[PDB]
């Protein structure tokens, strides 16, 4: 499969702020690079559908696009579910590879 | 799937005299007190008919594949219900559609399918010593029946399956003819008392069955019961049949006052 | 559409088998692969394998050969997975997902839009 | 219940009587068209449910992607249909009905294909792998009551027509008058009265000295009817 790298692993933000997360593929695919939002013990939702829209039903809080293998997506107003781990998946081949996982980190 | 049976004696066929048998009603017409001339296919009078015989005794098991030619005069004498169905077709295999008529002692099933027929098809009956009676026990006939085009099933009845000895009690005469895809079966049953070739007399068969089959028949096979109680366990019982062929002949048929054919003259038999 | 809901946690030791299956809801069950994804303690996801009930042959991750067997039955509406060759490093939450498809004419996307909550296997 | 799309069953119909006039005339039908035949005259019937757009696109001589992908028709016979929205549409969607998005080759006339085989779609060898630039060829539609005309399910039958007879029309038997008659296949003119003769059960017609057909068994109530010429 295509190797995925996702970062920052830990973001500094709080609810209502602007949060940017990026993910890069080893292969130049424009639309099969998408992120999920997961909490352990709860069913996750897909956040991004075919790069351009939001699967979870979110009213465009998040927006993004990519270039080459580099995909960037940002939320204008961070919500409590964005403290879930975001997982960047490349659905193109098998075994499906997911990135390391990222989230907003408050101590 | 079928069994290749042994202890079968190897003997030549017997031959007999068709006498005055071989007549059937040419059509569905009522005529009365008249001599009417027909040009249809009939068994010629005094024709040389082949005699086949199933008997326990050099156990005899006559179940060969025979020519169909232009139609078949078939008759059998039995008491034991050994002679049952028939297979008719061009190749008698799962290459083409073939016609299978089987009396399975429950009902009569007529099918047209690409049947992978066995060279030795059987309808076995076993003696159930703890019931002290004979019952259907083994059936194959074919290994497959693909792409079926026709089916007919008669209503349930009970056949007498008991093994029997001595004089045959019922003569079942049939004519199997096939015109433009229609398989026409003429038949009649009459009581008999014999262990020999066909008895003398005159009869005419009625057009009991007319089927939309669409099959070219070149060969056919007579299906016999397999009595048991291994490959040597096959009991022939005691039943016999006769096979002749129809030929175009002119007959002068005599209809009595109620439209029954009571007599006939074979116009090709004698100057008189 | 089908949110697949799984079996309860296993409290077995490493080397034991895991029996997990999910009950379908929604609709649209026989089409699109029923897949399974593993959630690492801490972070990280891996696909293990999946099957389309219509085709019936499945496809599996190389990383899970000897560990994951996946089947499904469109006539039962149940997703199934069994785990073997289990080790203590395989402590994880095991999830059902649906590979749900949308087609942009010529190009289609197959995503884990529906998900289960995950069955925890505590071998550690 | 109807054959689902791609679970088709073209039933052979033969050696029976059928009334196409009645099937045709019923007010319950949504659509009906014939190709070289007419239902007023009275063989296969392939009965299934598809979406309205496919109902309109799958027909003899009708070009379109789905016809080429499902059931291609050129034939002699009729195509009949009736909206099944209240049978097949379910709340939440009836997704048991697959439609073909991708295919290796097109169908020949009066030929159908129910295969679900994975297709590389000109690019990628999936071999059991999820459809990334290769596909599971079919995708279902959730028929739901809340749907448009092209999405409503319709029950559609492709009726090929030979091996099937229509009903026969009989009138009352009229006696002791000169009548222009037709008994089964026997026609002529004469006075029909009761006969004092009996026929064998299989004989249907009788004959005079020069073989004129005269006596006949009545087709519904077999009795011998006497046919004698008028003055
Ligand atoms: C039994 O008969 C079949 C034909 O129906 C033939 O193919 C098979 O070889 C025969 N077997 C033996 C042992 O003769
Ligand atoms: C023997 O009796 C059983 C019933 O207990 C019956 O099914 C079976 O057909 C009988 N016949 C033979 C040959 O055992
Ligand atoms: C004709 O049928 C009558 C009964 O209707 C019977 O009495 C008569 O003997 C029969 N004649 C012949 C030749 O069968």
């Amino acid at each position: 499969d295509i190797q995925m790298t996702q970062s920052p692993s830990s973001l500094s933000a709080s609810v209502g702020d602007r949060v940017t997360i990026t993910c890069r593929a080893s292969q130049n695919i424009s639309s099969y690079l998408n992120w999920y939002q997961q909490e352990a013990g709860k069913a996750p939702k897909l956040l991004i559908y075919a790069a351009s829209s939001l699967q979870s039903g979110v009213p465009s809080r998040f927006s993004g696009s990519g270039s080459g293998t580099d995909f960037t997506l940002t939320i204008s107003s961070l919500q409590p579910e964005d403290f879930a781990t975001y997982y960047c998946q490349q659905s193109y081949s098998t075994p499906r590879t997911f990135g390391q996982g990222t989230k907003v980190d408050i101590k | 799937q079928c069994v290749n049976l042994t202890t079968r004696t190897q003997l030549p066929p017997a031959y007999t005299n068709s006498f005055t048998r071989g007549v059937y009603y040419p059509d569905k017409v009522f005529r009365s007190s008249v001599l009417h001339s027909t040009q249809d296919l009939f068994l010629p009078f005094f024709s040389n008919v082949t005699w086949f015989h199933a008997i326990h005794v050099t156990k005899r098991f006559d179940n060969p594949v025979l020519p169909f030619n232009d139609g078949v005069y078939f008759a059998s004498t039995e008491k034991s219900n050994i002679i049952r169905g028939w297979i008719f077709g061009t190749t008698l295999d799962s290459k083409t559609q073939s016609l299978l008529i089987v009396n399975n002692a429950t009902n009569v099933v007529i099918k047209v399918c690409e049947f992978q027929f066995c060279n030795d098809p059987f309808l076995g009956v076993y003696y159930h010593k703890n019931n002290k009676s004979w019952m259907e026990s083994e059936f194959r006939v074919y290994s497959s029946a693909n792409n079926c085009t026709f089916e007919y099933v008669s209503q349930p009845f009970l056949m007498d399956l008991e093994g029997k000895q001595g004089n045959f009690k019922n003569l079942r005469e049939f004519v199997f003819k096939n015109i433009d895809g229609y398989f026409k079966i003429y038949s009649k049953h009459t009581p008999i008392n014999l262990v020999r070739d066909l008895p003398q007399g005159f009869s005419a068969l009625e057009p009991l069955v007319d089927l939309p089959i669409g099959i070219n028949i070149t060969r056919f096979q007579t299906l016999l019961a397999l009595h048991r109680s291994s490959s040597s366990g096959w009991t022939a019982g005691a039943a016999a049949y006769y096979v002749g062929y129809l030929q175009p002949r002119t007959f002068l048929l005599k209809y009595n006052e109620n439209g029954t054919i009571t007599d006939a003259v074979d116009c090709a038999l004698d100057p008189l | 559409q089908v949110q697949l809901v799984q079996s309860g946690a296993e409290v077995k030791k490493p080397g034991s088998s895991v029996k997990v299956s999910c009950k379908a809801s929604g609709g649209t069950f026989s089409i699109y692969a029923i897949t399974w994804v593993r959630q690492a303690p801490g972070q990280g996801l891996e696909w293990m394998g999946g099957i389309i009930p219509i085709i019936g042959t499945a496809n599996y991750a190389q990383k899970f050969q000897g560990r994951v067997t996946i089947t499904a039955d469109k006539s039962t509406s149940t997703a199934y997975m069994e785990l073997s060759s289990l080790r203590s490093e395989d402590t994880a939450v095991y999830y059902c997902a649906r590979d749900f498809r949308y087609c942009s004419s010529t190009r289609c996307y197959f995503w884990f839009d529906p998900w289960g909550q995950g069955t925890l296997v505590t071998v550690s | 219940r109807f054959a689902s799309v791609y679970a088709w069953n073209r039933k052979r119909i033969s050696n029976c009587v059928a009334d196409y006039s009645v099937l045709y005339n019923s007010a319950s039908f949504s659509t009906f068209k014939c190709y070289g035949v007419s239902p007023t005259k009275l063989v296969y019937a392939d009965s299934f449910v598809i979406r309205g757009d496919e109902v309109r696109q799958i027909a003899p001589g009708q070009t379109g992607k789905i016809a080429d992908y499902n059931y291609k028709l050129p034939f002699t016979g009729c195509v009949i249909a009736w909206n099944s929205n209240n049978l097949d549409s379910k709340v939440g969607g009836n997704y048991n009905y697959l439609y073909r998005l991708f295919r290796k080759s097109n169908l020949k006339p009066f030929e159908r294909d129910i295969s679900t085989e994975i297709y590389q779609a000109g690019s990628t060898p999936c071999n059991g792998v999820e459809g990334f630039n290769c596909y599971f060829p079919l995708q279902s539609y959730g028929f739901q009551p809340t749907n448009g005309v092209g999405y409503q399910p319709y029950r559609v039958v492709v009726l090929s027509f030979a091996t099937v007879c229509g009903p026969k029309k009989s009138t009352n038997l009229v006696k002791n008058k000169c009548v222009n008659f037709n008994f089964n296949g026997l026609t002529g003119t004469g006075v029909l009265t009761e006969s004092n003769k009996k026929f064998l059960p299989f004989q249907q017609f009788g004959r005079d000295i020069a073989d004129t057909t005269d006596a006949v068994r009545d087709p519904q109530t077999l009795e011998i009817l006497d046919i004698t010429p008028c003055s």
